[PDB]
């Protein structure tokens, strides 16, 4: 925990180190899942499948 | 932090720019002009600045 009556972290626009007001108060981290695009490497439809 | 957003490395890697690099600068001491036009023939530095 950092100080009583301001507790909800934000590191710089969306981060929001808090989940959203624990009683137990503190707060580590905020990282549940993050996860990117996909793509297919193919050597052509004429040469293989 | 992930926010529908990401980057996409470079194809080519520093270490394989550098190594492009390495290459073109020994072309151009140990070979002069030559090197990017067919084979590379080697030729002492003062005669290639000559
Ligand atoms: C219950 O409230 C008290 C407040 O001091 C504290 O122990 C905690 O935030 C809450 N949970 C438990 C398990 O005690
Ligand atoms: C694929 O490869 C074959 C054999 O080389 C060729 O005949 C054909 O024109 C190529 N393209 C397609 C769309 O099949």
């Amino acid at each position: 925990k950092f100080l009583p009556f301001q507790q909800f972290g934000r590191d710089i626009a969306d981060t929001t180190d808090a989940v959203r007001d624990p009683q137990t108060l503190e707060i580590l981290d905020i990282t549940p899942c993050s996860f990117g695009g996909v793509s297919v490497i193919t050597p052509g439809t004429n040469t293989s499948n | 932090k992930f926010n529908g957003l990401t980057v996409l490395p470079p194809l080519l890697t520093d270490e394989m720019i550098a190594q492009y690099t390495s290459a073109l600068l020994a072309g151009t001491i140990t070979s002069g002009w030559t090197f990017g036009a067919g084979p590379a023939l080697q030729i002492p530095f003062p005669m290639q600045m000559a």
